[PDB]
RNA sequence: GGGAUAACUGGCUUGUGGCUGCCAAGCGCUCCUAGCGACGUAGCUUUUUGAUCCUUCGAUGUCGGCUCUUCCUAUCAUUGGGACGCAGAAGUCUCAAAGUGUCGGAUUGUUCACCCGCUAAUAGGGAACGUGAGCUGGGUUUAGACCGUCGUGAGACAGGUUAGUUUUACCCUACUGAUGAAUUUUAUUAUAUAUAUACAUAUAGUAUUGUGACAGUAAUCCAACUUGGUACGAGAGGAUUAGUUGGUUCAGACAAUUGGUACAGCAAUUGGUUGACAAACCAGUGUUGCGAAGCUAAGUCUGUUGGAUAAUGGCUGAACGCCUCUUAAGCCAGAAACCAUGCUGAUUAAACAAUACUAUCUUUUUUGUUUGCUAAUGUAAAAGAGAAAUUAUAUAUGUACCGGUACAUA
RNA sequence: ACGACUUUUUUGCCUCAGGGUGCUGUAAACAUGAAAGUAAACUUUACGAUCUGUUGAGGCUUAUCCCUAGUGGUAAAGUGU
């Protein structure tokens, strides 16, 4: 029925707003914005990540 | 078989350097020239996926050096916006070599494939290993 | 000599001259033609533009290679407050064109409409329609006789209402619609018992539509050639500029030959977009007036924050397929198609799976305020 | 000193070059002419090269490329056709056609040339040998230098090579945009109550709605599939035609949404400095990361159909008992051409219409108009400025009958 | 560019402020919090890049964002006809 999710975030996925990259291991990203492209792009982990909602669940803040 | 295809953004001009993709024994494939090109003074000669080429080998066997052969494109590092209603784009830039007749040169395609590209040339679809 | 190698000229000689356009307003060219058996009906209608919003629609398109599957589409609103009508124009043809007869008015006015006339509003002692405030029915029925008599096209005169719009200016636009169908009679018929009522564009279009669109387009001032007309660009080497002309031409004429590019106002021009598809029309009291079949979700069409530099839809409002001339908040006019347009896309009936209301300031992705304020929860 | 005299344009001519002819001996199985066409012979042109020395030497910047626009047709393709040596598929000769298109490289000082490749095809020309106050400066062609040959020599060489300043628009016009008065020797396609009326109307000032003469113009080509492995063909092969879906080029917009963009703005960080500290600052934007928003494409949307026709295919049909597309009268259908339509402009019409309100003022009568000013005069046409059937033209108008018939009348 | 054009001039507008919408990424302050080690008492007391907590914190958002009849404001008084 309704789109999908976005599990960098809670949020769902929005049509239009979302980018998608196949990388070379046959595996797809997808990205809700160009920040969190630049992100990948500069490939750093999530567990650094203080703004993010699955940095704030990791340390149990939820 | 329908050849039909709907607008994928202008990339890879002439002299592009992209991977073989297959166990041709090509490492790379250089496009000197693209088949289907329009008329104009501005334009290099600019291929997307489902594009055919002409490429030559700079690494690879000996007598696919210097030699002239076709190639579909089925990797790209440049975006386009697919109708589902989101920008894809590759890690990397590939195709694999094929005949004038659109006969398959490879044996397997190693690397991912476009859909609609992949479901364009249809010996493409068989060799794939993933649909993207 | 000929040219080595031959490529297509830049830009249209037929939109020269580049230059602003006289009106704010758009300028109908030319109205519907005849059609006696069609009953009587209005021809056009002007709206605001608030702003764009992309839609997810269900397509069909017979043997296409999409065909049956799902499409994401660019589309453009536009607040649509009702239209009264105040007068009556009667034209008649003559062989040096259509020429008036007379106009009949009303037996009431608008501010709004009277505020047009006034540049000075604030300070003034405001007597405009006074003595015309009111005259003999009988000579308002011998007009209407004389008119349906001896003209043969009718217009109506008719005027925004500004009033019902967040915007700065007060002032209404006043506005000729040709009225095409019937007999002269039947239409000066309709036109009168139509008269001081308001007109929502559902009483004027239906969804599905094709509408021609009438705008000025965004402006930019006076530009370089470059930019006005897209020449390539001048080599690394030169002993002034690069944005800086190319060669004018020949020695003959030993004069400038007028087809040459050049400096001067882009954009402010007057400009028709043909054939765009309605795909709703909105209804002012309707709370669920963003959702769809798929979505049944109370929620209006108001994007997140609203549009920008317009905010809120309090109106009825057209929700029209890809691109419109001219600035967000600027008056847009609709007209029918000169001829009904006739084609596979004309005659399909739009059905929509999602309408988005996502902010479009930022990346904001939700769709309503409750939705964002779920996500984040508790606050200081 | 020199246009008394070259190199540059132009000009005359057109030998030379190019293009088109006429013909009929052969070729084309067979067959003059489907296609050809010699031996011969006629024209046209100046994108050739010459011949030339009228024009300019108190200077017209000396090649080419780039860029940019327009014109031509002697059409390469797209549109419509005609012929064929034509079964189809092709293909070949040909006509109306200049609406539209005619590319990427490799090598050159290069027009030219020559490969490789795409293309749908990669036609040919003009514009001061298109285009140096548009550029460039590689080349011929300043002064330095090199090698060969020739010259006793100094030196010389359309012999080859390297190095070598490209000055000024603020004028007038042009063009592009941007403001803008003013115009009763001027206008009027009607006005007034089913009837009138130029011997007549029209102030002006603001403001809205518009009129639309006139000027400009635009959309473009291809592919795929279905028709159809059918018609047609001995087989091999193999369509016209539509239809559907796509793509190229141009154009016009637009920015939801991707990308691009930062001296809006937060965070980070290098070197220094204010005692530390938070706070901060400085380094022509210190430097990174993110970056709304506004611009923008490599992102998104949109880009008519009538009329009159052309080539042509035909019809009725004479001259000429028959025949004949008219190479007589009368006609018809017919093209990317043409004109409207559409769309853009319209202080391109010293243009105009309708509407709204207003300026002690308008209207009728009398007398006057032989410190810049403060009573005030101008007419291009008075002399009876007299005159509203109408299709006509190898016949008209009434009237009577049912656009025709009959009867009058000019 | 400048004229010009679009507006509004108290059922407004400007102004700030609040809210919305967002953008950045968790401020200062404090922890007898954690922290590689260090030294000095007779197990206790010193020093310490850094990290976590208080803390989706703090900051910034019309300049060409949106909403608000929320605050205070809103003059000259000229000129042509």
């Amino acid at each position: 029925v309704k789109t999908e999710a976005c599990s960098f975030s809670e949020y769902r996925i929005y049509p239009g707003r979302g980018q998608k990259y196949i990388a070379r291991d046959g595996k797809v990203y997808f990205y809700l914005s160009s920040k969190f492209a630049s992100l990948a792009l500069q490939k750093k982990k999530a567990a650094k990540l203080r703004w993010t909602q699955t940095w704030r669940r990791n340390n149990k803040k939820t | 078989t329908l050849k039909n295809k709907m607008r994928i953004t202008l990339s890879l001009p002439v002299g592009a350097l992209i991977n073989c993709c297959d166990n041709s024994g090509g490492k790379n494939l250089y496009i000197i020239a693209v088949q289907g090109f329009g008329s104009c003074l501005n334009r290099l000669p600019a291929a997307s996926l489902g594009d055919m080429v002409l490429a030559t080998v700079k690494k690879g066997k000996p007598d696919l050096r210097k030699k002239v052969l076709n190639a579909i494109i089925c990797r790209q590092s440049k975006a386009w916006r697919r109708h589902e209603g989101y920008y894809i784009y590759f890690e990397d830039n590939a195709g694999v070599i094929v005949n004038p007749k659109g006969e398959m040169k490879g044996s397997a395609i190693t690397g991912p494939v476009a859909r609609e590209c992949a479901e364009l040339w249809p010996k493409l679809s068989s060799a794939a290993s993933a649909i993207v | 000599s000929h040219r080595k190698f031959e490529r297509p000229r830049h830009g249209s000689l037929g939109f020269l001259p580049r230059k602003r356009c006289k009106r704010l307003r758009g300028k109908i060219r030319s109205f519907p033609k005849d059609d006696k058996e069609k009953p009587p009906h209005f021809t056009a209608f002007m709206g605001y533009k608030a702003g764009m919003t992309h839609i997810v629609r269900e397509v069909d398109k017979p043997g296409s290679k999409l065909h049956k599957k799902e499409i994401v589409e660019a589309c453009t609103i536009i607040e649509c407050a009702p239209m009264v009508v105040v007068g009556i124009v009667g034209y008649r043809e003559t062989p040096k064109g259509l020429r008036i007869l007379s106009t009949v008015w009303a037996n009431h006015v608008s501010d709004e409409f009277r505020r047009r006339y006034y540049k000075n509003w604030y300070k003034s002692e405001k007597k405009a329609f006074t003595k015309s405030l009111n005259v003999p029915e009988a000579t308002k029925n011998c007009l209407l006789k004389r008119i349906e008599k001896y003209c043969t096209v009718l217009r109506a005169i008719c005027h925004t209402q500004p009033s019902k719009t967040p915007l700065r200016m007060k002032k209404a636009h006043i506005m000729e619609v040709q009225i095409n169908g019937g007999s002269m009679k039947e239409k000066l018929e309709f036109v009168k018992e139509m008269l001081e009522k308001n007109l929502p564009v559902s009483t004027v279009f239906n969804p599905n539509e094709m509408i021609d669109v009438i705008s000025v387009t965004k402006g930019h001032g006076t530009k370089g050639v470059v930019s006005r007309y897209g020449v390539k660009r001048l080599p690394r080497k030169t002993h002034r500029g690069l944005r800086k002309v190319a060669c004018i031409g020949a020695w003959h004429p030993a004069r400038v030959q007028f087809q040459i590019p050049r400096h001067g106002q882009k954009g402010y021009f007057h400009r028709t977009e043909r054939n765009k598809k309605i795909y709703r029309i909105g209804l002012k009291t309707d709370k669920n007036s963003a959702s769809t079949d798929a979505d049944i979700t109370e929620k209006k069409i108001t994007p997140m924050g609203g549009f920008p530099h317009y905010g809120v839809v309090n109106e009825d409002f057209l929700l029209l397929k890809g691109c419109v001339a001219g600035t967000k908040k600027r008056p847009i006019t609709l007209r029918k198609n000169i001829v009904p347009q006739v084609s596979r896309d004309a005659l399909a009936q739009v059905s929509l799976k999602f309408i988005d209301t996502s902010s479009k300031i930022g990346h904001g992705r939700f769709q309503t305020s409750e939705e964002k304020v779920k996500y984040y929860g508790p606050l200081k």
